[PDB]
């Protein structure tokens, strides 16, 4: 059983893209005429502060599209404003592509588990920080046996307590800008504890260290937000 | 799971043509029964003069939606949708869509309008089908309506009425709408009323309990996030209370009969906002057609 | 073990033995007199 | 430390109705044992005049100067006494940091500024944190007032000690 | 952009730290001196006044003072009682004697003991742990109840044999032990108290059920104290000093807040329910991580 | 409708239900031999069973 | 996968398994997950303790995974996990009636009263305890009340609160009365409070203006009977605030439509973050109740 999605993609974006490993987000773009932009959260992992340097000129050097470009644009506008902005499709199956209704970063992966628990549901964290100059914008993608939404948060809470005092800073230091929300909690599917694999990828003649996750069902989760 | 809906009423065949066109699309129904009088659907047995949008909203946050499938001689067979399944729905709702939206259900705006749904109606009976608006467009036209109704009281000055003008006309990708006004008569609806005066009730009862509760919740163990919550209560009272007149006597000391009143009402009082708080999903697409006239869409709920 | 069988034996005749035990002057073994152990019960408005 | 921003932030706030200035305390192993420390639930506090026995009661006297009369029934006067009591202590915030430390040091940990004359190196096996806020009644305070403490942990038990303001401000008051 | 007042405050830091003392010199503690305080700024003035603290001393001399001419208030009393009976007190306790004894000795061993007993006195002592439960609320609600309760007329037999039923087993005494041929008092005795079956006299035993076995002891002198607070002054041979405590020369609020039973507010680790189950205290650790 | 046509009989520990109530008879001490005709009326303990 | 094997390390007389299969089609809680599981972790017996806190059991509830009950055959239970979507039936055993169109939450059991203790499993000291199911308004009643409870005990002696709780405990709903047994304060609760104290100092700062002074305005205005009950609170919360009058509030100056727009949307992130300490997501939509209040057929 797979819902399927057929979708045009030009060609300023199938650097790093040609793998089945992927997920393509709709995010509305400033520009009106194509309204929104299948990106990819390879380039939210550019974007992130989060993530390695080398990666970063990693994605820079794989990167030098003006479609990447005005994306990161459009992207860029709003402060904070990601998750009234950011709209997830699932993941691709096959590349003019086909996407259903698993590879991932080394850097931006992680876990607050010893990862034995056999059923492990995924999830997107983002987190905004103000200790930077406007807003630091964390991706984050974890993996956990948890499953009740609420203790999550709640786990997430004692897990970000720097994010939640940064955004109280910036509440009471900027009183004209009003912050909506720290981040987004947002579940994507479950997998298993054995096909997470530390393994390798070289796309485009260049290197990456990756994270592959093989038996992932895929279930479309809302954007729940969290303070 | 197919539902059966008849007519006790004399129906034309051009009636029945004029029904055909809505092939695809969702109706409310209050509770699920095999057979079902037609006079329970649509919101027609709702609407009136004296209730309001909030009414139909909160009774629409529980009325079972149900697509409709195919129209007999007459009868009508609906089918419930069901979680996770595809289905196809048309774009009767007064805005277009998009591949990827996220779609919720919300009652129509334009109750009597100048279509009169396309004049499909009966005697005392208009059949009436909610609209079906993308999430974001949901959650913003529900807070334009709320901050609407703060303003229905204060409409004596002329700059309130030239901002509740800029309230009324919306914007959307080629779509504009004249919100209608809750306040009518020069007063408000009932549901409005409540829902305003309970919203701004529960921030009055926040700005003058949270005091005292993080003081009780802060001679335990304390940390940076208290502090500053103090901090920012501090900096509200440093702006607020500029001209009011000092020692306002503030006492520690309050009976428990007191707290444990104020605490159960603003907790009832925000309790009845979560039918308009909190926006549930119902629906997201996985193909449009053209001209967006219909939508594969995948049911959610 | 007292607190438990008077709890069961709550009853206007119990009570009234009771008091009837410890009114007179005269002890125990000048006012009891045994009459063997039971086996049968007939459990009627009155008990054979 | 982290009680030291929130008390100074609360007499502030409450500065107001009570008129009660904060006073940061630190304490170690020269007064409580550290199992009396590592299980400590609270502290109290109360401001005593030297005349006024109280804040909590009435300034000119109070009835509870008529003395006990050895009555079975209301043992000492009542009920009314005994929350009268429990109006006269008031409730300070508190942490304990049961490992030891040096807080020239530690304080450098934290990220604060310590600007000492001189740096004595005082070391304590643990350090209990808290702030009293002690009442003067208008702007002007008295030496003569003391200040009482009371230790509770959860057996019920508590340890009393008390000292007069005036040997907390020997040097402090008179530099200003 | 405004400067939230934590990174002033931590920048800030601290002028001066400084220990101080308590009045009997046993605590020393260490005060800490922010510069960003509002006392820094609030522009206070002091001043310190000669009769001031000459009152203060003398009000600290009376909270201090209040235990001890209790104790002084029980020794006279005992001395007034064994004026008033001219000196031949009988017994209240069950231990069998010797007459072929010679009982002065055992009288000067008691004087020694009275005397020890008073350079020995303790603000925590045996009458002090005997009164501090009676200040309690429940100590005057219970009073009213028993005072309903013994002063009760006798049932007429309807409630006899149709009203429910009705129900002051043994006492929880406590006592000073005063042990002349090692000089050690003892301060702090928990003792329960029952009476004989076979005659009234008293028979004390340790609060596990262990029979309390010193008043065989020649040498030894005990006091004892109880929860309606009257007043035993046991030699051995079981004879005994008997009075009440007269506590009618201290003024009510000094005892009040000098020392006091206290009465909890709700914290971590309780029941909201009154009367269930404590779990662990929080007990943070020195030992574990802090989580 | 118009409650308590007796305010001395009607009421819980009126009159009656102290005087014909079995429950407060047996408190006063009374003789079981006897009969009442107003019992049946008044040991509502046992109507409510 | 989906049919889970459960065992029995006693046996079942004709007793045990007659009380075991009128046990069809009740919903069990199960911690792991797995396979080929055990009967002592089956249930909440392990996880139940009394004097330990009933918002613990309540967020192991709530964490812990759920399956039906259907077809003993002797040392043989057949646990099965229901599919997310998908029509069953439920069988209760809570003494709470329910409704054709409300949803659903599943709550650790209360005593109701009669105190029957008796579930109709017993093996040996081990016994078998069932989470009460219970339609979604008591759910958020009896997760508001505690969270009262937490929120206003703190830093009081035992009387007050003791009176506080007396009434506050009991909940009746639907012609049937419920009591609270372990409201005893934990970590977790006071990190509950803890969020909901950051929620509503929130929602004090960035509300608006003319949201704090709003019933005011209708107060001048109308007067109605929730209205009056309105002026009431808020007039003894002023007059708990300040002895003085209250000022007419006056044309207000700062008006901008993307101000409130902003400012009122942050509001309702924070409302919502507030709301989900009590608002527990649901379990079972009910499309049929039984007529004997029973068994149900709900969709999930």
């Amino acid at each position: 059983q797979a819902l399927t999605a057929r979708f045009f993609v030009p060609e300023g974006l199938v650097e790093f893209e040609a793998q089945p490993g992927a997920l393509l987000i709709r995010m509305e773009t400033g520009c009106d005429s194509p309204r929104h932009l299948y990106i990819s959260l390879y380039l939210l992992g550019i974007r992130a502060s989060n993530v390695s340097a080398s990666t970063r000129c990693l994605l820079e050097s794989v990167y030098t599209a003006s479609a990447a470009r005005a994306a990161l644009q459009w992207l860029d506008l709003g402060p904070h404003l990601l998750h009234r902005r950011l709209e997830t499709l699932g993941c691709v199956k096959t590349v003019l592509l086909t996407c259903v209704m698993l590879m991932i970063p080394k850097d931006m992966y992680l876990t607050w588990e010893e990862t034995r628990g056999r059923l492990q549901y995924v999830y997107l964290i983002i987190v905004y920080d103000y200790d930077g100059p406007e807003t630091r914008p964390g991706i984050y993608v974890l993996t956990s046996s948890i499953a009740h939404w609420q203790t999550l948060v709640d786990v997430a809470r004692g897990k970000f307590a720097r994010e939640r005092c940064s955004f109280v800073n910036r509440r009471i230091t900027r009183p004209r800008q009003i912050p909506l929300c720290t981040g987004v909690i947002q579940k994507l599917g479950w997998c298993l504890a054995d096909d997470i694999h530390t393994s390798f990828l070289v796309h485009k003649e260049l290197k990456l260290s990756v994270v592959r996750l093989d038996n992932f069902s895929v279930e479309l989760g809302d954007f729940r937000e969290f303070v | 799971a197919n539902i059966f809906c008849t007519f006790d009423h004399k129906l034309s065949i051009a009636d029945v043509g004029k029904l055909t066109k809505l092939v695809a699309a969702v109706v409310p129904i209050p509770q699920r029964l095999h057979l079902i009088k037609h006079y329970q659907l649509g919101l027609h047995q709702f609407v009136d003069h004296t209730r309001g949008y909030v009414r139909l909203r909160g009774l629409l946050r529980n009325m079972t939606l149900t697509l409709m499938r195919r129209v007999e001689g007459n009868q009508i067979l609906l089918h419930v949708p069901t979680h996770g399944l595809l289905y196809t729905v048309l774009n009767t709702g007064p805005v277009t869509w998009e591949k990827g939206d996220a779609l919720c259900v919300l009652p129509p705006l334009f109750h009597g309008p100048l279509a009169r749904e396309n004049l499909l109606t009966l005697g005392q009976w208009e059949l009436v089908l909610p609209w079906i608006v993308p999430m974001p467009l949901a959650l913003e036209i529900n807070q334009r309506l709320l901050i609407m109704g703060l303003f229905s009281l204060d409409r004596s000055y002329e700059e309130v009425k030239a901002a509740v003008q800029q309230l009324q006309t919306i914007t959307f990708r080629d779509a504009t709408f004249t919100i209608p006004d809750p306040v009518i008569d020069q007063h408000l609806l009932i549901d409005m009323k409540t829902a305003c005066l309970s919203m701004s009730m529960v921030a009055n009862l926040a700005s003058e309990l949270t005091m005292t509760y993080v003081r009780k919740l802060a001679l335990e163990d304390s940390s940076m996030l208290l502090v500053k919550c103090q901090e920012l209560l501090m900096r509200l009272d440093r702006e607020r209370s500029v001209g009011e007149p000092r020692t306002p006597a503030r006492p520690q000391h309050v009976s428990p009969d007191d707290e444990i009143a104020r605490l159960s009402a603003l907790f009832v009082m925000l309790r009845q906002l979560d039918d308009l708080i909190r926006e549930q999903v119902v629906f997201t697409v996985c193909d449009v057609s053209p001209d967006n006239k219909s939508a594969t869409c995948i049911f959610k709920g | 073990t007292r607190c438990l069988l008077e709890s069961v034996y709550t009853a206007s005749a119990a009570r009234a033995a009771l008091q009837w035990l410890d009114l007179g002057p005269h002890l125990l073994h000048r006012r009891l007199e045994t009459l063997g152990c039971v086996k049968t019960v007939s459990l009627g408005i009155t008990s054979l | 430390m982290e009680t030291h921003l929130y008390s100074d932030l609360a007499f502030e706030a409450r500065f107001a109705d009570d008129e009660q200035l904060p006073l940061h305390l630190v304490l170690d192993q020269e007064v409580l044992s550290n199992e009396e420390a590592e299980t400590l639930r609270y502290v109290y506090y109360r401001n005593v005049d030297s005349a006024g026995r109280s804040t909590g009661r009435a300034p000119g006297g109070d009835e509870d100067d008529a003395p006990a009369s050895d009555d079975a029934e209301d043992a000492v006067g009542g009920d009314r006494a005994f929350d009268r009591e429990r109006r006269t202590w008031q409730r300070a915030c508190f942490r304990v940091l049961p490992r030891p430390l040096e807080l020239l040091d530690y304080l450098r940990q934290s990220g604060l500024t310590v600007t000492l004359e001189k740096e004595q190196r005082v070391r304590m096996f643990y350090a209990v944190f808290t702030t009293l806020g002690l009442r003067c009644p208008d702007n002007r305070l008295s030496g003569a007032q003391t200040l009482h403490l009371r230790l509770v942990w959860p057996d019920g038990s508590y340890r009393d000690w008390e000292f007069l303001a005036r040997d907390l401000l020997r040097e402090e008051m008179e530099a200003n | 952009d405004e400067v939230a007042r934590t990174d002033e405050w931590k920048g800030a830091g601290v002028s001066r730290l400084r220990e101080v003392w308590d009045v009997q010199h046993r605590v020393r503690l260490r005060v800490l001196w922010y510069v960003n305080s509002f006392w820094r700024s609030r522009e206070l003035s002091y001043d310190d006044h000669e009769v001031e603290l000459y009152r203060a001393l003398d009000a600290y001399r009376a909270r201090i003072a209040v235990e001890y001419v209790l104790i002084r208030a029980v020794r006279d009393e005992i001395y007034a009682v064994l004026r008033r009976d001219g000196g031949a007190l009988p017994q209240r306790f069950a231990c069998h004697v010797s007459r072929n004894m010679s009982w002065r000795v055992v009288w000067e061993l008691c004087r020694h003991a009275l005397a020890l007993w008073m350079d020995w006195a303790d603000v925590r002592s045996c009458i002090i742990k005997a009164l501090t439960p009676r200040l309690s609320r429940g100590a005057a609600a219970a009073a009213q109840r028993a005072r309903r309760q013994r002063e009760r007329s006798a049932p007429k037999p309807q409630e006899l044999l149709f009203g429910p039923r009705n129900e002051p087993a043994e006492q929880t005494w406590y006592a000073d032990v005063v042990r002349c041929v090692r000089a050690q008092v003892d301060l702090g005795v928990e003792v329960r108290a029952a009476r004989c079956p076979r005659t009234g006299l008293w028979i004390v035993r340790d609060r596990r059920g262990r029979l309390r076995r010193w008043l065989s002891q020649p040498e030894v002198c005990v006091l004892y104290v109880t929860p309606d607070l009257d007043f035993y002054w046991v030699l051995p041979g079981g004879f005994a000093v008997s009075s009440r405590v007269t506590l009618h020369g201290l003024a009510q609020r000094a005892l009040r807040d000098r020392f006091q039973n206290f009465e909890a507010v709700l914290a971590r680790g309780m029941h909201v329910e009154a009367g269930r189950q404590e779990p662990e205290t929080p007990r943070v650790s020195g030992r574990r991580l802090p989580f | 409708f118009a409650a308590t046509h007796n305010p001395w009989a009607s009421q819980a520990g009126c009159l009656s239900d102290v005087l014909y109530n079995t429950r407060h008879r047996e408190r006063l001490g009374y003789n079981s031999k006897f009969y009442s005709p107003c019992a049946q009326y008044f040991n509502t303990e046992e109507i409510i069973a």
